[PDB]
């Protein structure tokens, strides 16, 4: 311990103290505009899934993460991509797609040349249906007809609370015609080709805005706690440094009144 | 070869001697020559040449510091020697 060294970490916890300071705050507005843009969306999901539960559709014989590209937003990005391998080896053909930058880097290495399509500046801008319709675009637009998938992202809780979730989407439109299907009439086989597509666009819409409310929510508390662990860090150093000012003082007067008191 | 094992306690034990002989303590309560102690001691340990003999002393000597802290005064010192 030195008075050199010991002011340097004191110069950079008290920067890494209100650095975090902000990234709480400025992920704590855009949690409490993504918990209102969310209310809604909610419903508008509960309302587009509300048939594929009420009637049961399983399938005879893909795999979507949803996250953001922003990190230190704690173990969002960790938990999804955790539950993708789970899955990328327990299965069948796999094709995997990945919304955020955060998806394409933790999970890459490993599936590699498993990748269809990537998304980034995903958590920038609060998400849109705009942001849904172009990820329903371009898996439409891919040569991909595939026999089923399910989207994995965070679903909203509290303010420190969320649970990654599986939702499976029967979007095979060869797949939306089954025996539960048959309760149904008045139905076109390329009105499904209409009704599919749109549903698709709506869970994605739903997944990405429950994600980016759970991530900013965590990201809002990692920095919170992050801040309040250097701001106890600072307090713990500041007075160490006083005791080592005192001990150094007092340390070298010892040592001059010794080479007095000797002749 | 020679090894000492190890110099900072023949330091105590020189701070202990110069001190009971009532000759003046320098930093960190060592004798003002506490550099010179180790310095005179490390130069006999050489290479002669094939006029004077072609033999050699080689120095390994030891010293032990405090939780890691090598910049500290007499490691450098004896580091400034080696």
């Amino acid at each position: 311990a030195t008075l050199k060294d010991i002011t340097r970490r004191l110069k950079s916890i008290k920067n890494i103290q209100k650095i975090t300071k902000s990234m709480k705050m400025v992920a704590a507005a855009k949690y409490a505009r993504a918990e209102r843009e969310l209310k809604p969306a909610r419903v508008y999901g509960v309302g587009s899934l509300a048939l594929y539960e009420k009637a049961d559709i399983k399938t005879p014989e893909l795999i979507i993460g949803v996250s953001s590209d922003r990190g230190l937003c704690g173990a969002i990005h960790s938990s999804v991509a955790k539950q993708m391998k789970s899955e990328a080896a327990n299965l069948k053909e796999v094709k995997i797609i990945g919304v955020g930058d955060k998806i394409r880097s933790i999970l890459h290495r490993t599936h590699s040349d498993q990748f269809l399509v990537t998304f980034k500046e995903v958590g920038r801008r609060p998400p849109t249906f705009g942001d849904a319709s172009v990820i329903a675009l371009e898996l439409l637009n891919s040569g991909y007809e595939f026999d089923e998938g399910s989207i994995i992202f965070n679903r909203f809780r509290s303010v420190i609370s969320y649970k990654t979730e599986e939702k499976p989407i029967f979007s095979l439109d060869t797949i939306s015609s089954a025996e539960s299907m048959s309760i149904y009439d008045d139905i076109d086989a390329d009105v499904l080709r209409n009704y599919q597509e749109y549903s698709l666009a709506n869970i994605i819409y739903y997944s990405l805005k429950e994600s980016t409310t759970s991530e900013q929510s965590a990201r809002m508390t990692a920095m919170d706690n992050a801040s309040k662990n250097a701001s106890e860090m600072i307090d713990k150093l500041t007075l160490t440094f006083n005791r080592t000012r005192q001990a150094v003082i007092t340390k070298e007067l010892i040592e001059i009144i010794s080479g007095a008191a000797a002749l | 070869l020679i090894i000492y094992d190890d110099l900072s306690k023949q330091a105590v034990a020189y701070r202990q001697m110069s001190l009971l002989l009532r000759r003046p303590p320098g930093r960190e309560a060592y004798p003002g020559d506490v550099f010179y102690l180790h310095s005179r001691l490390l130069e006999r340990a050489a290479k002669m040449n094939d006029a004077f003999g072609g033999g050699s002393l080689t120095a390994l000597p030891v010293i032990e510091t405090q939780a890691g802290d090598v910049s500290a005064y007499i490691p450098t010192n004896v580091i400034s020697i080696t």
